RNA sequence: CAAGGAACUCUGCAAAUUAACCCCGUAAGUUAGCGAGAAGGGGUGCUUAUGUAAAAGUAAGCCGCAGUGAAGAACGAGGGG
RNA sequence: AGCGAAAUUCCUAGUCGGGUAAAUUCCGUCCCGCUUGAAUGGUGUAACCAUCUCUUGACUGUCUCGGCUAUAGACUCGGUG
RNA sequence: ACCUCGAUGUCGACUCAUCUCAUCCUCGAGCUGAAGCAGGUUCGAAGGGUUCGGCUGUUCGCCGAUUAAAGAGAUACGUGAGUUGGGUUCAAACCGUCGUGAGACAGGUUGGUCCCUAUCUAUUGUGCCCGUAGGAAGAUUGAAGAGUGUUGCUUCUAGUACGAGAGGACCGAAGCGAGGACACCUCUUAUGCUCCAGUUGUAGCGCCAGCUGCACCGCUGGGUAGUAACGUGUCUAUUAGAUAAACGCUGAAAGCAUCUAAGUGUGAAACUAUCUCAAAGAUUAAUCUUCCCAUUUCGCAAGAAAGUAAGAGCCGUCAAAGACGAUGACGUUGAUAGGUUACAGGUGUAAGCAUAGUGAUAUGUUGAGCUGAGUAAUACUAAUUGCUCGAGGACU
């Protein structure tokens, strides 16, 4: 393991590029009807109508 | 030499006694009559051989296309389909009856998928030798070490092209010959062969006519143990 | 190895599995990692199965799973389970209990999920 | 698997007592010691009254292996100690009075000199 | 399609065997091995204790060891197999479906044998 | 970790076994101290009764893979400087 | 005097006996002592050595002949770096 | 002393081998003062193999043991960004020799400081997006590649021939071998630490019992699925071609002979395939099949709302898959995983009661109790009623 220089710019950004955080892609609520996200809870708390999170 | 073709999935390891004082581990092969997808004759296939479905699953788990196809050929929604070479005597909705075209006595080749095994070391598809497993020195114990291809000014000052190294290891459909037939059940249209197939067990199992012979007969050898009370 | 903590142990695991369990019987919900969820629903599930037979036998034989917590203890506990929650679980044939997928955990990014017992 | 270097004692009556492999007969990287393998010994311990000098290189056939032996008829036979016979130039012992149990995996190679005098051929 | 595993047993009713006692691992028996040599055929009884009674319908194998010269003789023989004659002599008492401290007992220091 | 037991090399270096108590036994040499706890062998669990201040122990019986029962215990012998 | 290929021998792996199928490792044996050798003392010596050598019983993953069980790193995820 | 002194770690031991043939054999053949077997030289000729010990720091070197075989050369006398260092290029302690002397002995007994978190090219497998050119889903194939290209004994043919006899075959057929690959771990092994059981101390579960913690996980014996091997099955062939060594045929130069001048066949363990496997980013994108698409009017031309419907993807369950990706099935109409029950299979008569026992305890209840993976029913629980890219022959 060694290196004889710095590395680049352009091509430290194509590493970094590989970098890019994972994406949501976003449900509608039917429970509530506010916002939500797929396979997980919505934002009221209600779930299968079974409210169960609480917002305080 | 027109070697036929049969599907199945191996559905059990088995052992049953023989002749000549020895016992050989006999495996089961379930399936059911197959239909056929199409055939080539090479005029401009470029090869002469059989398209085969199977695996045939419910209409609602299938595309469109494949479907589509299948009941423009008379044929019924398969999951699966692959192409038995070196066959032509097909004709259209042949229900694979193998019991008949497949004797009971000849040497035949079956082609499966393996178990795979992902990223494993080089000792295994590879056989070399590992390091000091003990002798007290260092902590080294399984490595590679050793990978010279030139240390110099101009010896090779590289490294060489093509690694024994293993990749994806395992599920890779492979052919070995020389698998002996034993017996029927036309009850459950399963075949009784000498010999597991590789991979999982419950894979894809093709039996056709091997290579290395053109098919001789072995009679069978009555072990049956009928010795009750 | 030097000493060191030694991360996590089956020993650990099923020594949280046990008090995980036996506070989802005192209250009745339990926030975790969804794995660990998944770890306890069987043996907790097992035991509500076992509650139904009621006989001593099944007393003696609950009697390595049952933690104390600052309400109850392992006595109060286990009189409790025999008394008045398996009575109302002979209805259902197992999935005796809820597991509901929350958000990521907010210290290290974890899938969450809260696991509750409702007939 | 019995690698070399291994003490043994006699069976036939010949009149020794120990005995240690100085050759193993067969191939590179054979390591397995089935029954009925020639090998190269030499007798690390013989007492006089014996008809064999203390580490004469000689011929012996195993006859019992502590290891064991996988029999392929389905059955199993399995020796939990070591044990050979001393040939006598062709395939025959230097004892007389077989003392002990002989195995049959050596019935396929003939042997018939030591098999026709033993107390019991398995 | 369906793989029911109950096919594992359906083609088992060709080896099968019903002469052969249930034992276990503490009892006293003998079987009768032929020995064909195209002529004068022999006939061995190989008797002695178990030490193993355990099997899966086709993994039914068992171990004998009998005591010739001092010397202790053990031999594994698989139920469903030919040639065989399994006569039950007496059957003890044993905790375990298999078992090797035995090969220690001598005379007047083995365990005591059920009636 | 079945089996080989130092065959790998300068390669017995971490590697196993002997251990606590109790009862025999212990070679050569010795300047008479030793060697020596040499080496080599055997027992320890439970119940009953006896012992005693208890203690081990004693006699009878019991079981199984064991009976310092887990955690705590010395490998050496011979030749040379 | 003593010992002698030495805690030291160019010729040397000198030679003999044995342990060793195999042994410049071990011991003793002879001696043109290149250049051994009595107060930079010798010969041998009684136990012992957190020294080495070889033989021996005992213990083997020491290799045959590979890994196993689980973690700890490792690898993804989030926070710092 | 040409090139490196502002380094370009040199003996090893080790795993891996690679290249050459000026080869030891497995090969074929020529000839031989080759009666035959057993032979010897050479030729074409590298596909494969060419061990296990002690001894010397030592790959140098001795012999031991076999096999058809224990061949030689080059890789920094191969490989310390791969590991301890045994002499040797750290020290010294001691013997001997020598210098007048600090000290030298390339003589001798002993010990003896090996760091590197992988940047780039090759690189093992997979990936982000894109192309395969109306969109999408598949089936293919074979330019070029990889493995396979190893090999002995016994029996029959055959003691037949030859040779007075001894000695004693070359060919072929079968079995048995060795190494290696491939598969499964049905049998057996180590292992299978939230499985069971024997099982002791201490301290907890109010106490006796029956549980619990630690004692490796208290030790020990087994064991579901499953890993691997020492567990068991196969294979090294046949065939189309072709030169190579050698024999040639007709046959001239050189009125014949003469393999050569035209072709011809016999024709090497070697070569190309036949055996097995991936494969069109193989842009040489090769070949084929199927499914889908039809709302004027503008805007640098076909979107002004239709904007896949063919499908694929986000996400969850799975998973014998498995560094993350990853591919495959299921997505409620869903048996996709888990559960309840049942089964395979394994552990082993559960606790308690009763009889005898003053009491260690023996028997019945009981083939009872139990378990993480293997199997079956079962929507009992969850994967719900979601979201993204994504239709119109642009061009020959």
């Amino acid at each position: 393991a060694v290196q004889q220089r710095r590395s680049s710019k352009h091509r430290r950004d194509k590493r970094r590029s590989h970098d890019a955080l994972t994406a949501q892609a976003l449900s509608v609520c039917q429970k509530c009807g506010k916002k939500k996200l797929f396979h997980r809870v919505c934002s009221c708390g209600m779930y299968g109508d079974l409210r169960v999170k609480k917002a305080y | 030499m027109e070697i036929r073709g049969i599907f199945g999935v191996k559905v059990g390891m088995s052992q049953v006694f023989t002749t000549n004082n020895e016992r050989l581990p006999i495996t089961v092969i379930y399936c059911e009559p197959n239909q056929v997808a199409g055939v080539k004759t090479e005029a401009k296939d470029k090869y002469s051989a059989t398209l085969l479905s199977f695996d045939t699953v419910e209409n609602k788990k299938l595309n469109k296309p494949q479907q589509g196809f299948f009941e423009k050929n008379n044929l019924k929604p398969t999951k699966h389909l692959q192409e038995i070479r070196n066959m032509t005597g097909f004709e259209m909705g042949q229900q694979i009856t193998p019991q008949n075209l497949f004797q009971v006595g000849e040497y035949v080749d079956v082609s499966a998928i393996s178990k795979g095994r992902g990223f494993t070391g080089a000792i295994k598809r590879w056989n070399f030798k590992i390091g000091p497993l003990g002798h007290g020195a260092g902590y080294p114990h399984r490595f590679q070490g050793s990978v010279q291809a030139g240390r110099g000014g101009a010896s090779a000052q590289r490294v060489f092209k093509g690694k024994k190294m293993s990749g994806h290891y395992g599920h890779e459909k492979v052919t070995v010959q020389n698998l002996r037939i034993v017996g029927f059940d036309e009850a459950n249209m399963l075949v009784l062969v000498s010999g597991a197939i590789a991979g999982p067990e419950g894979g894809v199992v093709l039996i056709r006519t091997a290579k290395k012979k053109p098919g001789v007969v072995k009679p069978i050898e009555l072990a049956v143990q009928t010795e009750k009370a | 190895s030097y000493i060191n903590k030694p991360g996590k142990t089956s020993a650990w695991r099923v020594m949280t599995v046990r008090q995980q369990v036996s506070a989802v019987l005192a209250y009745g919900k339990i926030e975790t990692t969804l794995k660990k969820a998944k770890n306890t629903q069987k043996r907790l599930d097992k035991l509500i199965t076992l509650a139904k037979v009621d006989n001593f036998n099944n007393r003696r034989q609950v009697k390595k799973w049952l933690l104390n917590t600052n309400l109850f203890d392992v006595d109060q506990l286990m009189d409790h389970l025999f008394s008045k929650v398996a009575p109302k679980y002979e209805k259902t044939p197992g999935g005796y209990s809820r597991v509901l997928k929350l958000g990521p955990r907010r210290g290290d990014a974890t899938e969450m999920a809260i696991l509750q017992l409702t007939d | 698997m019995v690698s070399f270097m291994t003490r043994l004692n006699v069976a036939d009556n010949t009149g020794a007592k120990q005995v240690g492999i100085i050759k193993v007969l067969g191939s590179t990287r054979k390591r397995y010691a089935f029954l009925g393998d020639v090998v190269v010994v030499s007798v690390k311990d013989a007492i006089p009254s014996g008809m064999v000098k203390k580490g004469q290189v000689l011929r012996a056939v195993i006859v019992r292996t502590k290891k064991g032996q996988q029999r392929k008829d389905g059955t199993h036979l399995k020796f939990d100690d070591n044990a050979c016979v001393l040939i006598k130039e062709d395939k025959s012992p230097r004892g007389t009075r077989i003392f002990g149990p002989v195995a049959r995996e050596l019935r396929e190679r003939g042997y018939n000199k030591i098999l026709s005098l033993a107390v019991e051929v398995v | 399609k369906i793989n029911k595993q109950a096919l594992i047993d359906l083609v088992e009713q060709k080896q099968l065997k019903a002469y052969v006692p249930e034992f276990s691992a503490g009892d006293e028996v003998n079987v009768a091995i032929k020995l064909k040599e195209k002529e004068k055929v022999r006939i061995q009884n190989f008797t002695g204790t178990v030490l193993r009674r355990r099997g899966k319908g086709i993994s039914e194998t068992f171990i004998v060891r009998k005591t010739t010269d001092g010397i202790p003789i053990e031999k594994n023989f698989q139920i469903h197999n030919p040639n065989i004659s399994i006569e039950l002599k007496r059957r003890g008492k044993v905790r375990r479906a298999y078992i090797s401290y035995m090969r220690e007992r001598s005379g007047k220091a083995a365990k005591i044998k059920e009636r």
